[PDB]
């Protein structure tokens, strides 16, 4: 709680520079975000729906668009007649079967509903549900199927890129803030841990600081059972330890999000991921497709923020290669370097 | 009145880190003065002098790629980065090889940029052993828009080595710039500074380092922030005999700077005013043999050259005002000096004239430096001035 509202006031203390790079990262997808503003909005602000579940009809007021993802746009709503915002998620259709893969999507997502749940799925009026929506723009299919979900105050991957335009974290307050998120990380995967939880895309865009300050994980149809067996594909590659980049088909484990827990603690201190791994949208970051392709598979620090030794440690132990030796959040926080941190941030808060 | 005592007591006017020689060799040459050996005088004079020029200094510059390394040193030596001679980025990261540029006026100054620490496989202790850390009179970390592990690392192993370091922090322009951008309704520039000054002396104690003399600056615009005490810190550290190469070597940037330089070249002027033998007769009843105006001729290049209103100089600021030389020149007097209705000679005249009526013989009543010394001095007043009109123009 003390850490949660610790970020929540610096969200927003940083609100107008997060919000100018929201828009400068909307720039250069423009024509995207355009031609899916102007199909869900063809009129003016306001849109009517329908909920796919029990909620019956809305009007979707457009304030204005968020993010945009490889084949989505995220923009925030709000119900006037409720008195509530919401993100709401829009997806493009590239392939044929974009239609099945969205209606499965969809029962997977609320078959399943720290962790950011959708409010509603609703289409819109007078529409089939899922098919291309009217009217139609030729560069960008959109289908009938829009996501309802609480509004985050930034993602973690938008928040990296802010800070790589201006360090905005500076003294120890900036200093604290990368203590709290990588001590919030571990507890986010800790708990998914607990029961017995699996998370195919624990990622920097898939993580969300609430308007409160909580971090939380998204896309709860991408939650498994542990030791459940799935597309290997589902795994971002950049982020998809060796171990799924071998199969078709992967077992999900407690090891896959110790390795994406050590990604994003040290993209938290280094802004890039490791191993020279490509990460779009951030100036130092070198290109490997995935760790499939030979390259430095060393653990490289000498560009990161300079980050205590118990940081270190722990990220170097999450990110062991071998897929036996790799050390899980729980265990992480049994550890002498995981107390550190939180006596760090326990002093420099009190 | 007697002329030792004159010849010692003009440096006394000058403040302490002004002097241009030792308080040990001043009295070499004033005991051989008073000894009244006029060839071992001449030789303590030159040999001063020739200490002084043979001097070398080696600056060396490590950082991150991308960090500014090559412009910082570009901007030392007065080349702009798509001139001639300029170092470029890049290029030492695949050498993994440091590389010398000299300045291009004073050649015996020279900025080695090395390869970031983190482009070899030396860890901070090794890669200083490589880079020869020891050789240099100055070794400077330039760091840019974040402070990086890779320069806490090296500051760490020559804080363990009990050696000194500078921390130069480039590109605060860009950081100004971004956040003025960004967050306009809450944007400060002196706060915005302060907070990276800070960032820097609190990164420093954080990871046990007694923080180094530490520097905000922009490559991009020298009117500002921290270049001038970058400046003072250097030659202040540096032992006197190398400060005269150092100084004149220095870009142009402050009235401080300029008027540092003239002090420094004033007391060179006196040195070799005092070789060339002192005279019984008064300069304005005297004239320039060509020999005379020809070492003027070199000298008003020198001083033009090591004050920026040189020729090249002079046509550099003409393309970037977007304006004929001819325009340029015309702000200044320099140019105009050994131009074309008073002769050359009337003008030398009445330089000696104004000189003398507004400061003096400089000396006990009877002895006079030879004449071209006086004309020295006046071209050194003047080109100091027409640098401080044109720098007023530049930084604005
Ligand atoms: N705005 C600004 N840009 C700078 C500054 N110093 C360097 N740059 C720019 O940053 C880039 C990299 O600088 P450069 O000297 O070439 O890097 P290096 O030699 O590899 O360390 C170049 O495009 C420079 O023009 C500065 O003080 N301010
Ligand atoms: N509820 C939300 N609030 C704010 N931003 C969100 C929300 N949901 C998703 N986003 C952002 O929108 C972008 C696209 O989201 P998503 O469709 O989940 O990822 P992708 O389309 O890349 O698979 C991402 O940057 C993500 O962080």
């Amino acid at each position: 709680e003390a850490g949660d509202s610790f970020m929540r006031d610096l969200l927003k203390r940083e609100e107008e520079l997060i919000g100018y790079c929201r828009e400068e990262a909307l720039k250069e997808p423009a024509a995207m975000v355009e031609a899916v503003t102007a199909t869900v909005w063809p009129q003016n602000a306001e849109t009517t729906v329908d909920s796919l579940l029990s909620q019956g009809e809305r009007k979707l007021k457009l304030v204005e668009p968020l993010r945009v993802g490889d084949r989505s746009v995220v923009f925030l709503v709000r119900d006037v007649e409720r008195l509530e915002d919401f993100a709401l998620k829009v997806f493009t259709m590239g392939a044929e079967n974009s239609r099945s893969e969205l209606e499965r999507l969809h029962e997977a997502t609320f078959a399943a509903a720290r962790l950011l749940l959708p409010s509603d799925a609703v289409a819109v009026q007078s529409q089939p549900p899922f098919a291309q929506l009217s009217p139609g723009q030729d560069d960008y299919a959109v289908a009938n199927y829009l996501l309802l979900m609480p509004a985050a105050s930034v993602d973690l991957e938008l928040l990296f890129s802010t800070l790589d335009f201006v360090y905005v974290f500076r003294g120890d307050e900036g200093i604290l803030a990368l203590h709290i998120l990588t001590a919030q990380l571990i507890r986010l995967a800790a708990n998914l841990q607990s029961k017995g939880l699996v998370h195919g895309h624990f990622t920097p865009d898939n993580l969300f600081i609430m308007p409160d300050g909580r971090l939380m994980l998204g896309d709860v149809s991408a939650l498994w059972k542990v030791g459940t067996r799935g597309p290997a594909s589902s795994v971002p590659v950049t982020y998809a330890p060796r171990e799924f980049l071998n199969a078709s088909t992967a077992t999900f484990t407690h090891a896959l999000n110790a390795w994406q827990l050590g990604l994003s603690i040290y993209r938290v201190w280094c802004l890039f991921l490791p191993f020279g791994l490509v990460t779009p949208g951030i100036k130092g970051s070198w290109k490997r497709p995935s760790l499939r392709v030979p390259g430095t598979d060393s653990l490289a620090f000498g560009s990161c923020t300079p980050l205590p030794d118990f940081v270190k440690t722990l990220i170097g132990r999450f990110l062991n290669f071998d897929r036996r030796r790799r050390l899980l959040p729980l265990e992480a926080m049994e550890t002498p370097e995981f107390l550190q941190l939180q006596n760090e941030i326990s002093s420099s808060l009190s | 009145n007697d002329l030792p005592s004159s010849f010692t007591g003009y440096f006394k006017k000058f403040n302490t880190g002004r002097k241009i020689i030792s308080q040990e060799i001043l009295n070499l040459i004033e005991l051989r003065m008073r000894k009244g050996n006029i060839q071992l005088t001449n030789s303590a004079i030159s040999d001063a002098l020739k200490e002084i020029d043979s001097s070398v200094l080696n600056v060396a510059v490590t950082g991150e790629t991308g960090s500014g390394k090559s412009s910082f040193i570009n901007t030392l030596r007065g080349i702009g980065n798509e001139e001639e001679g300029a170092a470029k980025t890049g290029v030492v990261e695949v050498t993994m090889e440091r590389h010398p540029y000299k300045h291009p006026n004073i050649p015996n100054v020279v900025f080695w940029d090395l390869p970031g620490i983190g482009s070899t496989n030396f860890p901070p202790n090794t890669y200083l052993e490589k880079m020869k850390f020891y050789e240099y009179d100055f070794f400077i970390i330039i760091s840019a828009t974040r402070f990086k592990k890779n320069d806490i690392d090296i500051a760490k192993a020559i804080s363990m080595m009990k050696k000194e370091f500078y921390f130069v922090r480039t590109k605060v322009d860009s950081d100004i710039t971004n956040e003025a951008d960004g967050k306009p309704q809450t944007f400060d520039k002196e706060k915005v500074l302060q907070d990276i000054r800070l960032n820097c002396v609190n990164t420093f104690r954080e990871n046990g380092i007694a923080e180094p003399p530490i520097f905000l600056l922009s490559n991009k615009n020298v009117c500002h922030y921290d270049f001038p005490v970058l400046m003072d810190k250097l030659i202040s550290d540096l032992p006197i005999y190398k400060r005269h190469n150092f100084m004149v070597s220095l870009p142009n940037i402050t009235d401080s700077v300029i008027e540092k330089k003239r002090q420094f070249l004033k007391q060179r002027i006196w040195l070799e005013g005092f070789a060339a033998d002192l005279v019984n007769i008064i300069p304005s009843l005297t004239f320039l043999l060509d020999s005379d105006l020809e070492t003027l001729k070199k000298s008003m290049k020198f001083y033009r050259t090591v004050f920026g209103v040189d020729e090249t100089s002079l046509q550099r600021l003409a393309r970037d005002w977007e304006i004929e030389v001819d325009q340029v020149e015309a702000m200044i007097k320099s140019p105009a000096v050994f131009k074309p209705e008073e002769t050359i000679q009337e003008r030398l005249s009445r330089y000696i004239q104004e000189f003398c009526l507004a400061n003096g013989y400089l000396l006990p009543k009877n002895s006079f430096l030879k004449e071209i010394f006086y004309l020295k001095y006046y071209f050194l007043d003047m080109v100091t001035e027409d640098a401080k009109t044109l720098l007023k123009e530049i930084c604005l």
